[PDB]
Formats: C-alpha cells, structure tokens, sequence
C-alpha cells in the first residue's frame, strides 16, 4: 500500500510501504502539529500521538 | 554578460540578474543575492554579519535556500496548507534577498517596497509563489525587495543577557537586509529615501518591531501591517519565558544543568533537524496560534514591551496602513481545537465550545476564559452549533489579530501617526479551504501581489480588476503615504483612521465603503478589560 512519508522538515511524498502498516505521528496535545509520516507503526509516546493503518492507499493522511 | 540591463554592481561585487516574463511585459529579477555571511556553525543563534565582498560576477538568477524550518504537513496534498511549505531546499545558509525592478531599469529613483514574510516566526520563505513581485514591478513600476530571515530556534532561541544567544537575531537578519537596501538599492534604480516595509502575520509583526526599534526606524519611511502586530498575545515573549523555552529545548536535545556559554555551545553541535524535532514541545499551555520561538523583550532591540512602546513613543513622522481579513481565526482552529477539521462543517457543542475557549485563549485564567464565554455567547440561542463554531473562530481571530491591530491603530493614531485601516472581505474563488472558514488568515496576499493578473491562473475578471485596485492603493500608499490619487478626484475616498471617528474601509469587489469602529465594543473587552482581570 502507498503511504505518505516525511519528517518534521520535508514535504509529504508518497511511497510504497508494500505490506506493512503506515503511521501518522503528531503532537498529542494542542497544537496538534503532525511531526511525521512513514512506513511501520512506532509506539506512541503520550506526548506524541501515533495512529497506524493498514489500508487503503494514503491512509496515514 | 550581454544584457547590460541585468548587470549590476552592488558594493559587494558584480551581479547578474535574469529577465522574467510578467503577463504584460518583462522584469529584471536579481535573485539569491547574499546579504550576510552564512549564519552556521559558531554563528548559529548569533547576530548576522555583512557578506564579505566577492570577485567575479555572481549569478543572481535563481531563488536561494530556505531557512531551516518546520514544514507544515497537516494535510498532505492539500493546497491550502502546502502553498506555504518551503519551495526550495532548507539550509542554515539562507540569508539571501531578492530584487525585482521593471524592464528596462528605471530612469528615476523609484519607491521601494520591502516585503517581510509571515509564518508565525517558525516558517516562511521570500521565494513562495504568493510573494512574486514580478507583477508589482511590471504593472506599477515598483522596485520590490524581499529577504529571507531565520525562523524558529535559529531565528529566535534566546538566553537573554548572554553574548552567544542574545535573541531576536532573526529580526536583525531583517534589519541587515534593510541596511543592504540602503547602501545598494540605488544601483537598481530604487529610491533609497522612499522605503516602505510591509508584511503579513509575523511579517506584519516584524514590521511593527522595526517601527518600535529605533535602529531600524531610520532605514525606512512608511510601513504596512497586514493581519499582525508587535503588541499582541503571540508576537513576543518575556526574557523569562524565552530563557525558559531555550533551556527546556536544550534539555530535550541532550544539552545536557548548564550555564549560558556552554549550553549554547552544546546547542551548536546539534543537527538542525534535531532542534526542529523539539521546537513544538516547549509551549507552556495547550494551545493554537502559539509559536515556540518568537521575538523576545530584551530591553535592547525592544527597549520595553511593545505595549509600553506603543503608548509612549512619538509617531508624528509615521504613516501606516493596517488591516485584517474577514475571518482571521478560521484555519487555526483546525490545529487542535476539539471538533474542527477542514473536511466537515465543523459544527460543535456548547461543551466543545467551552473546551475550545481554553485552547484558543491559552494564557487566560479560569475567570478570564469565563468572561470570554460570556461575551461570545448569544444568550438567545446559546447552543446553536453553527453560532458556536463561528464564535470560536471569532474568539481566536479577535484575540490574536483584530483587537491587537485595533489597539495598534488606536494608539498610533492617538500619537500623531497618519493611520489608514481596512478589512479584507473578499473570499478568493480558487480557495480550497472549506467555505465555512470564510476569508482566512493570509488570503489577501495573493491579490495585493497581483497574482490574479496572471492569465495562467484561474480567477474571475472581477478578481483581476480587484487585484489592480489593491496593487494601486498599496503602491500609492507606498510612494505618497496616501492610498488615493495624484489627480482624478476618486469619487470614493479612503479616510485616515482616527481615535475620534475610527473610520476604516472594506476592500472587496464592490466599491469602497467607509465604516466606523473596528469591532469597537469587542476590542474594548479585549484591550481595556481583560488585562485588568489578569493582574
Ligand atoms: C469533523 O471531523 C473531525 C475529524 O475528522 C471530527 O472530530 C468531528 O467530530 C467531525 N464533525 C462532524 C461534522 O461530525
């Protein structure tokens, strides 16, 4: 499945994560800035919120 | 070295610009001119230094790197958020400025407009499409300069009182460009005696910091502040809070206790990315419209807090143009307030509205928040989801932009300045933000710059007509100090804002309309009452 990928310093590009989960990492409390997206599902941190999906394309939006 | 029109000798050396195609003709663009030594390594957090001279002919035909910054990726693929992302590579080596002049070069000193970009002092770049001065140059014979200045920690991490991290260096980067424009704008045909600064959001706030800081005050003559001010809840922080944030960020990145010198020394071994990964975690309250590293009241650049400075300075010599858009707070809500998304109508519950007020007015006491709910609730229909949604928007916009501006307008006018005020009420037809957001923060910029003047861009005829008018007011204000007309008695006049009449105008497709009082009762609440309830 295709997903978004980026760091706190790059624009969102779309990449093939194949068959792995995707993730959306953002600041858990306001302001809820998105800190990053990519392949995998890294554990949340209560300070950083991490939501993961498995499909469909662009699901970590 | 063929078109002698694109060849220019500034004090630093020879430059070669590029001819560009506006919609009606050509313009001389001189892009990527280094105005300072790259503030990297040991220069990080330090005040900028003039660019040492160079031999040979430097290529100024392209936009330079963008200052290291956070990229807003809330909505991947959404033009609303992405039109603000940097459009060139990120680097600490980013102190370059751009100059647009008509083609050919002008035969008489033309008035100069220097643009300072916004972006909450944490993001921004003078190379974004919306700041393209090819239009102002080609259509109004404008000579326009725009510079890059450090944002985020690099531009504002401070440890007040230390020599290695004095703070406000991003504002100094701005000033250096101003100094540059002085010593060199002549070679391009710009009148160095008619400089007009103008910016939006944090840019507008910067402009205001220039008016307030004497050293910068002698490098320009007029100023325009769109949707932002130096006074206000977000443009500045106290030295105590700055130090608080700097020393906390330092802790987060492993630097290490710590005395200034060695704390900053450690911070300079840190990878740029690493600082930006922690930038958003030093804010004191859960909130929106709050940025980690902004200008600090150091008693140096800012002799006292903006509030003090605006109630006591002499602005007799000042000519200002200030204004706001219709829905100043629309999109900020979408950054953390429970219930707001660009994807739906964002209707909310009274309960959400209550939770929202704390986030939108983060420094407000339980009592203050309470007073805000009182003021913004329509007690006939206290739960209508729609009204609540709109009220939330209004809370945030009034607290952060509208009232701080009105306060500024008021204080300046009341002290000899000749102020002109406006409200931008036209929602662009191409707007990708949800219709409920109305006319969002920053969406007048395109019209002022003249982008709808580009056939290549989808717009309406009205809009292109509209654009020109704006381009006109600004440039007339730019060269005379008055937005009106050196001849044709324009039947519809824009009167200066005064404490007596408080007139201001509405910029929209319809002809000018004169109104009185900038959200007068509401800004009295914000500017006269709440501050008594928080002391
Ligand atoms: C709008 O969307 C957000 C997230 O997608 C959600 O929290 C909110 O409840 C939605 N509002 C509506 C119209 O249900």
């Amino acid at each position: 499945t295709m997903c978004y990928s980026h760091t706190t310093t790059s624009r969102a590009i779309l990449t093939n994560c194949g068959e792995n989960s995707c993730y959306r990492k953002s600041r858990r409390h306001p302001p809820k800035m998105v800190l990053g997206r990519g392949c995998g599902c890294p554990p949340g941190d209560d300070n950083l919120e991490v939501k993961c999906c498995t499909s469909p394309d662009k699901c970590n939006y | 070295r063929e078109d002698p029109q694109l060849l220019v000798r500034v004090r630093g050396g020879q430059l070669r610009g590029i001819r560009l195609k506006a919609p009606g003709g050509p313009v001389s663009a001189f892009l990527g001119i280094p105005f300072a030594e790259p503030p990297v390594g040991s220069r990080r957090f330090m005040p900028p230094e003039p660019k040492r001279p160079w031999s040979g002919v430097l290529d100024a035909t392209t936009f330079q790197n963008v200052c290291y910054q956070y990229v807003d990726t809330l909505y991947p693929g959404f033009e609303g958020t992405e039109m603000w992302n940097p459009n060139r590579e990120l680097s600490e080596d980013c102190l370059y400025l751009n100059v647009w002049t008509p083609y050919p070069r002008p035969a008489s000193p033309t008035p100069v407009l220097i643009w300072i970009y916004g972006g909450g002092f944490y993001s921004g770049a003078a190379s974004l499409d919306v700041y393209d001065g090819r239009f102002l140059a080609q259509v109004e014979g404008a000579v326009l300069v725009s510079m890059n200045y450090r944002v985020g920690t690099f531009g504002f991490l401070a440890l007040p009182g230390s020599r290695e991290a004095p703070g406000n260096v991003g504002l100094l980067d701005q000033r250096l460009a101003l100094q540059w424009v002085q010593e060199n704008i002549a070679a391009f045909g710009g009148d160095p005696m008619s400089v007009t600064l103008f910016g939006e959001s944090a840019g507008a706030a910067s402009v205001g910091m220039h008016i307030l800081s004497l050293p910068s005050r002698s490098l320009f003559h007029r100023a325009v502040l769109q949707s932002g001010t130096p006074n206000g809840p977000w443009a500045t922080v106290s030295a105590g809070e700055a130090r608080r944030r700097a020393t906390l960020l330092a802790r987060l990145v492993g630097c290490p206790g710590g005395n200034d010198t060695e704390l900053i020394a450690c911070l300079r071994t840190r990878p740029a990315q690493d600082l930006v990964d922690h930038e958003w975690h030093v804010l004191p309250q859960e909130s929106i419209f709050r940025f980690s590293f902004v200008p600090v009241v150091d008693g140096d650049f800012l002799s006292d807090t903006p509030e003090a400075l605006i109630n006591t300075g002499d602005f007799q010599d000042l000519q200002v143009l200030v204004g706001v858009v219709k829905d100043e707070g629309s999109y900020f809500l979408v950054y953390g307030v429970p219930g707001f998304s660009k994807d739906n109508e964002s209707l909310i519950s009274r309960a959400q509205f209550l939770a929202g007020v704390r986030i939108g007015v983060p420094q407000a006491s339980d009592l203050a928040a309470e007073a805000v709910v009182l003021h913004y609730t329509d007690w006939l229909h206290p739960e209508d989801p729609t009204h609540l949604r709109d009220a939330m928007s209004a809370v945030v916009g009034d607290h952060n932009v509208v009232c701080p501006v009105a306060q500024l307008a008021g204080r300046l006018a009341a002290q000899g300045a000749r102020v002109y005020a406006y409200i931008f009420e036209h929602r662009a037809s191409t707007l990708t933000w949800p219709l409920w957001m109305g006319v969002p923060h920053g969406y007048e910029i395109e019209f002022i710059f003249g982008l709808p003047l580009d056939p290549s861009l989808n717009y309406t005829t009205e809009e292109r007509i509209f654009a020109q008018r704006l381009m006109k007011y600004w440039t007339n204000f730019a060269r005379t100090g008055d937005p009106n007309d050196p001849r044709d008695s324009k039947s519809p006049q824009w009167p200066p804002y005064t404490t007596a009449a408080q007139q201001y105008v509405s910029l929209n497709l319809k002809p000018l309309e004169v109104r009185r009082g900038l959200r007068a009762q509401t800004c009295a609440f914000w500017n006269r009452f709440l501050p008594k309830l928080l002391s």
